[PDB]
RNA sequence: AUAGAUGAGUUUGGUGAUGGCUCUGAUUGAACACU
């Protein structure tokens, strides 16, 4: 039963960015506006616009009520500590001066002096912001059906959900048929090779195959759902990327959920096609759903 | 107030606010059945103008209230069993209730297309 | 580059000292909008008092306020005042 | 006999000015106040000593 | 190749005054400096006195 | 349990206050209408 919300799934007029590799979706992603118009809109009109844009991609197949409580105000992050710094300094120099360290001359004086002041001691890679706003939809990255789509085992989040519901996935060597299963750090999910080749392979064309009847490497086998010899789907390279909280092994179509997505200074691990301005309004919406 | 004045019980519950539909709020009921004692017309107050179709209903609890009849045209009259819900007619004084259109004797608006669930109108089924 | 088609940013270009292209990169927003009225010998005179903010998003914010009989003119007055009244705001870790 | 005078700027003649401003305003989506400001901005007045 | 720049359709300026509704793409130009006053003309009232001298 | 604290409409010729009302959030051993 097709609901009213899925009619214009890849509308070229509305241009919604969906979690799939469809060619109509590639055009909507490439030609997306550099910045949505939020000049004269009110605070509600901005949060609703950001909520509609983001929810068109993140957890598209999950009800609004289920995600409303799946949303978490806890945005995890990490910091990089260089052993070379911690071995030479105990952090006292960071509390010099009046508690915040010594003062450096303003920028309009440094370059004036031909001699640059000695490098200030500090852990390398500091004074760079962390994109917390970009982690609004991190909880969705823990579902089994989503992790399968992020491992490049399926062409869409809905096709990966069918692999689970149809007993084609195996977590920790045990059959798992719940797409809402929340992976734990260390879980190893494995999909059937036959479903991955069809999901990511090219469509089976009879007209072109009809000409190839008789006229390492592989051969032809018309007794398989995908076109032989197996070749990658068209436009699959535009969506080819594996996040760092997964360790995929394509030889067996298996991956390990190493950890949860975290935000690092200057980087986020949640695949989202939206800017911090939109992810900041979506986060503000789900604080009180208004 | 001082700690002594509070210890003696200066803090008391604020005076109650009257409900929109006291006949229903008093007993926690969402709706009540009643018989129409009179079906007539009420006149709005200063700003608005027109004739509001109202009904004097005798609730099953014994109270006699005045309910507003939503929609265009009705079927009830004297000695008619109808279901009453909360909500008031803002411009009508004393009309603090509404009648349900898909009620026992009150029928839904026949030539209704939009918001049929508000007026107890079955779907035309013209397609089937 | 023909960006200023009404010469409204000409005086602001002297006070602040940044090109019109850099002025258009600021984050402006009309926050408050009141419809005030003054009783005069000639009847009521309703004005549009507005408040506008301007900032870089990196530690600068300015508040402007102006009124006028036209709602459009008041928004431009407040915008020019907001861009010239910008001040550095101290931030802890820029957050 | 015709004596046609070519004007370098449309602001040097009132007839040509009200004609242009009228054609601009004839459109439904024309911003009245904005169009008047663009015309006045095109008008250059010479420097003067008020005293 | 020499006639290419002649048939190239020019996009009107974002904030344009003359080509805001012009649908004849042949007349659309850059519009830069087309309204600058080069101090080479007087008012219509002056031409009446100049023609009187002629 | 260290993230958890938020507003909006509405009195006046207008402005700032005072002070209610309503909406925004969550829910029910619910009922009714359309399904
Ligand atoms: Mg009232
Ligand atoms: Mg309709
Ligand atoms: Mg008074």
């Amino acid at each position: 039963m097709k609901i009213r919300r899925l009619f214009k799934y890849h509308s070229l007029k509305k241009k919604p960015i969906r979690p799939t590799w469809n060619k109509y979706n590639l055009y909507n992603l490439a030609t997306a506006g550099r910045e949505p118009r939020i000049s004269g809109k009110t605070f509600f009109q901005q949060k609703w616009l950001a909520k509609s844009l983001t929810r068109a991609y993140h957890g598209e197949h999950i009800k609004e009520r289920k995600w409303a409580r799946m949303f978490s105000r806890r945005l995890p992050a990490v910091v990089n500590m260089d052993p070379a710094y911690m071995a030479k300094y105990n952090g006292s120099e960071q509390a010099a001066g009046r508690g915040s360290g010594l003062s450096e001359p303003p920028a309009y004086e440094k370059t004036a002096d031909e001699k640059p002041a000695k490098q200030v001691i500090a852990n390398p890679g500091r004074k760079v912001p962390t994109p917390y706003e970009q982690m609004t939809f991190a909880p969705l990255e823990r579902r089994l059906d989503i992790a399968i789509f992020r491992a490049l085992f399926a062409s869409s989040a809905r096709q990966a959900r069918q692999m689970v519901v149809h007993g084609a996935v195996t977590v920790n060597g045990k059959k798992m048929k719940h797409p809402g299963y929340l992976l734990n750090p260390g879980d190893l999910f494995q999909v059937d090779v036959e479903r991955v080749l069809y999901a990511t392979g090219a469509p089976k064309d009879k007209k072109l195959l009809a000409a190839a009847m008789k006229a390492e490497d592989n051969e032809i086998d018309p007794s398989k759902p995908y076109m032989t010899p197996w070749r990658p789907r068209n436009y699959m390279s535009a969506f080819a990327f594996i996040p760092r909280y997964l360790e995929v092994n394509q030889n067996i179509c298996a991956a390990v959920y190493l950890r949860h997505p975290v935000a690092r200074p200057g980087e986020s691990e949640v695949p989202s096609p939206f800017s911090p301005t939109i992810n900041q309004l979506a986060f503000n919406w789900y604080l009180r759903r208004g | 107030a001082t700690l002594n004045q509070v210890m003696r019980g200066c803090r008391k519950p604020q005076r109650a606010r009257h409900a929109v539909s006291p006949a229903l709020s008093s007993i926690k009921s969402p709706a009540l059945k009643g018989v129409c004692v009179k079906v007539g017309i009420t006149r709005p107050k200063k700003p608005n103008s027109g004739e509001r179709k109202t009904a004097r209903v005798r609730l099953s609890t014994g109270k006699v209230i005045t309910a507003y009849i939503p929609g265009e045209g009705h079927n009830i009259s004297q000695h008619s069993v109808v279901l009453v819900r909360g909500g008031r007619a803002q411009d009508c004084p004393g009309v603090r209730y509404h009648l349900v259109r898909g009620a026992l004797d009150l029928a839904g608006v026949a030539t209704r297309m939009s918001s049929r669930s508000k007026y107890g109108t079955k779907k035309p089924k013209k397609a089937s | 580059d023909g960006l200023d088609d009404k010469g409204q940013y000409q005086e602001l270009k002297k006070r602040t000292g940044m090109s019109v292209r850099q002025i258009l990169q600021l984050k402006t927003k009309k926050l408050v909008h009141r419809r005030v009225v003054n009783q005069t010998r000639l009847g009521k005179i309703a004005s549009d008092s507005v408040m506008v903010i301007a900032g870089n998003g990196d530690g600068w914010l300015g508040l402007g306020m102006a009124k006028s009989v036209e709602a459009s003119i008041a928004v431009e007055k407040a915008t020019l005042l907001a861009i010239q009244n910008m001040q550095p705001i101290p931030r802890y870790e820029n957050r | 006999e015709f004596n046609i005078v070519n004007m370098r700027s449309f602001l040097l003649n009132s007839d040509i000015l009200t004609k242009i401003l009228a054609l601009k305003l004839k459109n439904r989506n024309a911003r009245v106040i904005k169009i008047m400001d663009v015309i006045l901005n095109k008008a250059n007045l010479p420097k003067i000593n008020r005293v | 190749q020499a006639a290419a720049p002649l048939r190239r359709v020019v996009m009107p300026r974002r904030s344009t005054f003359w080509y805001e509704e012009e649908k004849d793409t042949d007349l659309i130009t850059n519009e830069d400096g087309e309204d600058d006053f080069h101090e080479n003309d007087i008012m219509s009232l002056g031409h009446g006195k100049l023609e009187e001298h002629r």
